[PDB]
């Protein structure tokens, strides 16, 4: 009941997003309060609001993060053009935010506009993460680094830049030093290396380095020497020669790096040169071996020197026998993320199925999250890993084959999945297939209660399936959808779910034109997307499914930088 | 030693830094009076600036209450921080109306700026 | 082969 400042600092010990905006709802004085002094805003959905509603409200943040696109932009399910674009966002910050610091994107169309903009409204800039984002180009980055004293953080994961020149980097100035985590791992272009050197060695608080894979093999040695406090560490390509000095140089560096957590990269690795890295490997709690392309024998023979491996990224070259191998030595498993080497050939080339994945379920008591490829699978063998980890959170099954039934057995995986939802909790994240009857749907509406995000395809009977999903889950945030038989009826009778969840995303299903245009009707405050390349939808009758709805709960209302082919169903 | 005039009229006797962890004592400078402090206050704040905590703050709200506004008045910048932490572990995880028990506030929203405001944080801020 | 399956980012169908 005390003044003005005791309730800001007392706010300032309040960080979660959930627990500001419960704060700024006790009472008008609060929502002032908080409002002020709310340092981070977190925008999961870019056009769920507009700038100049976040920046009038909180007008002091000093930390920004935007997602743009839908999650299916990775399996390129949404045309170019479709939107995601940063540079408003960056125009109207650029004036209000003088003091903003940290910068976090996501599927958003970035250009160098954008880069040069903050680079130059920013001056106290010290964290740029950008996260599977494209539009720039080295230019761009050019003027990050020539400009942005202060910076700490360049962090390029999984994006896609326009690759003009490796010059760019030799744009920071010799009086930076102030960098923490350089992540150059996406970039074709090969940067200047003295000037790598030169950077990496007069930036003492330099814990994270992620290459660019145009840094050879020969010549990682010489970068570790110069950084060895490294704690996350990213190869370049990982070839040479096999040679006696450049193994034992290699291994002298490695074992130098004494707080080596997070080891990564490995493009082309060859066999003869993984062993230089094993002493490092007492200690790893993360391993990414997911473009490494040896054989389970190589892999297992590394994999037997982490025993505090918590999360492992590798590709299905590593086996059941090398995952069994796994579940034998790293008790302290969390995550489990297995890719598929050859995912477009439909033999199996490679001796990868159910069994690795039971045998890590009852091997790793704390393994919670599983990401897995492979091209069988069986009712049975989800029971087990049901019964054997009811505390697993973020379950990712992906059957190779689009309808592939249990293959001992023959039928749909509904039970085997029904299992994973009604034993496991706590799981918030599912993503199935195989082949799948409405009933999957069914348990998934009474068991699946914590659940976010769901991931399907290929699957279902009719409209109940969808129904029974967005009926019985509770807390559903992303639900996204491609090739079902999923239409008018399930979506239209659920409407008011919609307003309760981030974006319901359905391409290739049975909705109508027509109920598109119904439920913009009903439901003003969901922005109803129809994303459709056919030309106008007035051109077909209404009666005709389109290709692609995206339903997302706004309050900027409707978006003005749509293109050609996406629609609003507003008037 | 300095002499502390609680707003009660009795008095404090501490010796020369524990008086001056407080910014606000420091900077008044027979015996230092402070009209906004009660001695049961001015007491606990003592003993926090001589032992310097954790069963300290094994105290009941209204006293907390007091010791809060009392680390403000005296500037006593640690005791402030911990006073503050202290309050702020009784917010989190709670929602409005528990907080809003859990600490005499009134709702001065109506119905209709409650949710466009919660509304607003869930659809956008969260 | 069908357009964006299996899920996933490589290069080619
Ligand atoms: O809280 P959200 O907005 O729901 O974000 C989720 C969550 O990401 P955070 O690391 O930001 O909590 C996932 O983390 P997990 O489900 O693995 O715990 C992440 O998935 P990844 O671990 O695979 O990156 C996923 O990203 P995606 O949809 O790209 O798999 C992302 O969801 P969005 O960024 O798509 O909302
Ligand atoms: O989870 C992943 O990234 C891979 O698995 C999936 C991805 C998308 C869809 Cl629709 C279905 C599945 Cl099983």
């Amino acid at each position: 009941s005390f003044p003005e400042e005791v309730l800001e600092h007392v706010f300032s010990f309040i960080q979660l997003d959930k627990d500001r905006n419960s704060v700024s709802l006790v009472c008008k004085s609060w929502y002032e309060i908080e409002r002020w002094c709310r340092r981070k805003v977190f925008i999961g959905n870019c056009y769920a609001v507009s700038p100049a509603t976040v920046i009038r409200r909180f007008p002091k943040v000093r930390s920004v993060e935007l997602k743009g696109k839908p999650h299916f932009a990775d399996f390129n399910l949404v045309p170019d053009g479709w939107g995601g674009y940063v540079y408003p966002w960056i125009e109207a910050m650029s004036s209000s935010y003088t003091w903003l610091e940290e910068i976090r994107l996501k599927r958003m169309v970035v250009t160098d506009d954008c880069l040069e903009l903050i680079a130059k409204s920013f001056k106290n800039f010290k964290v740029l993460v950008l996260s599977s984002c494209e539009g720039f180009s080295t230019d761009g980055l050019a003027a990050i680094a020539a400009t942005c004293r202060n910076l700490k953080e360049l962090d390029l994961r999984e994006s896609d830049v326009d690759d003009v020149s490796g010059h760019w980097l030799s744009h920071f100035p010799d009086t930076y030093t102030s960098l923490v985590s350089l992540n150059i791992s996406c970039l074709a272009s090969e940067v200047s290396f003295s000037a790598l050197e030169r950077l990496v060695t007069r930036c003492p608080n330099l814990k994270s380095l992620k290459l660019n894979r145009a840094v050879p093999l020969e010549k990682l040695a010489t970068l570790l020497q110069r950084a060895p406090q490294l704690e996350e560490l990213g190869t370049g390509g990982y070839t040479a020669e096999v040679r006696p000095d450049v193994y034992s140089g290699l291994s002298v560096a490695l074992s130098g790096c004494k707080e080596l957590r997070c080891l990564s990269g490995f493009w082309d690795a060859v066999p003869a040169y993984l062993p230089a890295v094993y002493s490092v490997c007492s200690r790893l709690t993360t391993l990414n071996l997911s473009y490494a392309t040896v054989q389970s024998y190589d892999l297992v023979k590394l994999l037997c020197q982490c025993p505090k491996l918590q999360r492992l990224w590798v590709l299905d070259y590593i086996e059941d026998a090398g995952l069994e191998v796994l579940a034998s030595t790293c008790k302290d498993l969390r995550e489990l993320r297995v890719f598929p080497s050859e995912p477009f050939v439909m033999e199996p080339n490679v001796a990868l199925t159910e069994q690795g994945l039971v045998s890590v379920s009852m091997g790793c008591p704390k393994l919670e999250s599983v990401l897995y490829f492979c091209r069988q699978m069986t009712n049975a063998a989800l029971i087990t890993i049901a019964r054997n980890r009811p505390n697993m959170t973020r379950f990712r099954l992906c059957i190779i084959e689009p309808k592939a039934p249990d293959y001992l057995t023959l039928e749909p995986l509904d039970i085997g999945f029904g299992a994973i939802v009604e034993h496991c909790k706590d799981l918030r994240r599912l993503s199935l297939s195989g082949l799948l009857t409405d009933k999957v749907f069914e348990y998934i509406g009474t068991y699946a209660k914590k659940m976010e995000m769901l991931s399907v395809a290929f699957a279902g009977d009719s409209d109940l399936g969808m129904h029974h999903v967005l009926s019985g889950c509770d807390s559903l945030r992303k639900l996204e959808i491609r090739d079902c038989p999923f239409g008018d009826k399930a979506l239209l009778a659920n409407a008011s779910k919609l307003e309760t969840m981030r974006s319901l995303w359905m391409s290739s299903c049975s909705v109508s034109f027509g109920a598109c245009k119904l439920l913009g009707q009903k439901m003003p405050k969901l922005n109803v997307e129809v994303i459709d390349e056919r030309g106008a939808p007035d051109s077909r009758p209404e009666s005709c499914p389109v290709e692609r709805v995206f339903i997302y709960r706004t309050v900027a209302g409707p978006r003005f930088d749509m293109p050609g082919f996406v629609w609003n169903m507003d008037q | 030693k300095i002499v502390l005039k609680s707003s009660d009229g009795e008095s404090f006797e501490v010796e020369e830094a524990v008086a001056l962890e407080s910014q606000t004592i420091a900077h008044m400078v027979n015996g230092v009076p402070l009209p906004n402090v009660t001695s049961k206050i001015l007491a606990k704040v003592i003993e926090y600036c001589k032992r310097h905590d954790a069963d300290f703050m094994k105290i009941d709200q209204a006293t907390l209450f007091e010791l809060i506004l009392a680390a403000n008045y005296l500037n006593i910048k640690n005791l402030l921080d911990l006073t503050c932490q202290t309050v702020a572990d009784m917010i989190k995880g709670k929602t409005p109306e528990e907080i809003r028990t859990t600490f005499n506030i009134k709702n001065d929203f109506t119905p209709e700026e409650e949710e466009e405001v919660r509304r607003e944080n869930q659809w956008a801020f969260e | 082969q069908v357009v964006g399956w299996p899920p996933v980012r490589n290069y080619r169908k």
